[PDB]
């Protein structure tokens, strides 16, 4: 295999706290490598928040962060590590690593970036009504709605069925996300065979199937 | 004095 | 500071060539390196050191950095391309990116297939009313939609949401859902999205009476 680059969970923190996200090297060393980290506030683009050589024990920090942010490595020195302090609602973004060879500047492999929320607003369960035509071809929808904080993940038929899903991105109301997915399929499918809606909140401990 | 981190061309 | 300026929006054909910019004052002086990210992916490296390629980077991607310009150049477009492009430089000890660039793809005119769904059962015994409209699979981009309950819009209440242009058909979809007290939705009859599109010089429509459903 290829080194995949695995961080830790989304978190969610209140204003004032600490955050710490890990990046482990699957299958590889993060020694003489550079190991990156880089933020993305939704909708806006990347920002460098510094560079680190474990086998250097030299870091190199955004001036922007330097220094409430703090890049460690494990000893096996296969896991970094990212520490935020002092966090703020500004600090909402996803948080990338990556890794670059020495002396490059590249970075090739990157994680999967993780969510960091920083709000005081208290974590709540989502709700998932299904949509039907209750009233060719049919369109059918989940609506999960009045959850915090992101992220939530959904999945038709558990996966198999993938084509003619329009999955859409969260909105935030009053405080509260709400998110919608529609899926489309041929008339002889629905309800000749079932379609059912894979809902799951990690931050609520909220997995839901619903059918139709 | 940083150039463990990028070359210059 | 060091500036790294790339244009907002790209858009080319399908089948033909697209071409990002990278400027800054002597770019050509420093390694340029270039980043794929699709919506809810991660970053991908595409070019690093101006014209060098990864691996499982197909061919048709190459780059170009001489002046003040640093060009990534993508051949045959697909609408597996359609991404978030960032230019990436180093420059006196810190990284410097660009603000992304979002390729798009042109393609056909394509009309909204629009889809309304009444509250569910489960949601109105909760107390609560939400009509969901969908718009689906249409080109190009700007859509309009407007709710009517009894034959008058209704502005506040309305929450949308629209999809990244969609990697198969290059279409875009959007989510109109109008949001209520219970007590709301029983004091009216029709609720009604129309579509205001470009395909077409009338609305499309789809309703819903209460007393039939």
């Amino acid at each position: 295999m290829q080194v995949q680059l695995v961080q830790s969970g989304a978190e969610v923190k209140k204003p004032g706290s600490s955050v710490k996200v890990s990046c482990e090297a699957s299958g590889g060393t993060l020694s003489n490598y550079v190991i990156t980290w880089v933020r993305q506030a939704p909708g806006q683009g990347l920002e460098w928040m510094g560079g680190f050589i474990p086998t250097f024990r030299t870091a190199m920090y955004a001036q922007g962060f330097q220094g409430r942010v703090t890049i460690t490595a494990d000893e096996s020195t296969s896991i970094a590590y990212m520490e935020l302090t002092n966090l703020r609602s500004e600090d909402t973004a996803v948080y990338y690593c990556a890794r670059g060879p020495l002396s490059r500047g590249y970075y090739d492999y990157w994680g999967q970036g993780t969510l960091v929320t920083v709000s005081s607003a208290k974590t709540t369960a989502p709700s998932v009504y299904p949509l039907a035509p209750v009233c060719s071809s049919v369109t059918l929808g989940c609506l999960v709605k009045g959850y915090f904080p992101e992220p939530v993940t959904l999945t038709w038929n558990s996966g198999s069925l993938s084509s003619g899903v329009h999955t859409f991105p969260a909105v935030l109301q009053s405080d509260l996300y709400t998110l919608s997915s529609s899926v489309t399929v041929t008339s002889s499918t629905w309800p000749s065979q079932s379609i059912t809606c894979n809902v799951a909140h990690p931050a609520s401990s909220t997995k839901v199937d619903k059918k139709i | 004095l940083a150039g463990l981190f990028y070359q210059h061309k | 500071s060091y500036v790294l300026t790339q244009p907002p929006s790209v858009s080319v054909a399908p089948g033909k060539t697209a071409r990002i910019t990278c400027g800054g004052n002597n770019i050509g002086s420093k390694s340029v390196h270039w980043y794929q990210q699709k919506p809810g992916q991660a970053p991908v490296l595409v070019v690093y050191d101006d014209s060098d390629r990864p691996s499982g980077i197909p061919e048709r991607f190459s780059g170009s950095n001489s002046g003040n310009t640093a060009t990534l150049t993508i051949s045959r477009v697909e609408a597996g391309d359609e991404a978030d492009y960032y230019c990436q430089v180093w420059d006196s000890s810190s990284v410097v990116f660009g603000g992304w660039t979002k390729l798009t793809v042109l393609r056909a005119d394509a009309a909204p297939t629009v889809s309304i769904f009444p509250p569910s059962s489960e949601q109105l015994t909760s107390g609560g009313a939400s009509v969901v409209c969908f718009l689906n699979n249409f080109y190009p981009k700007d859509i309009n939609v407007k709710w009517k309950i009894d034959g008058s819009e209704r502005q506040n209440g309305v929450l949308n949401s629209w999809t990244d242009q969609d990697s198969k058909d290059s279409t875009y979809s959007m989510s109109s859902t109008l949001t209520l007290t219970k007590d709301e939705y029983e004091r009216h009859n029709s609720y009604t999205c129309e579509a205001t599109h470009k395909t077409s010089t009338s609305p499309i429509v789809k309703s819903f009476n209460r007393n039939e459903c």
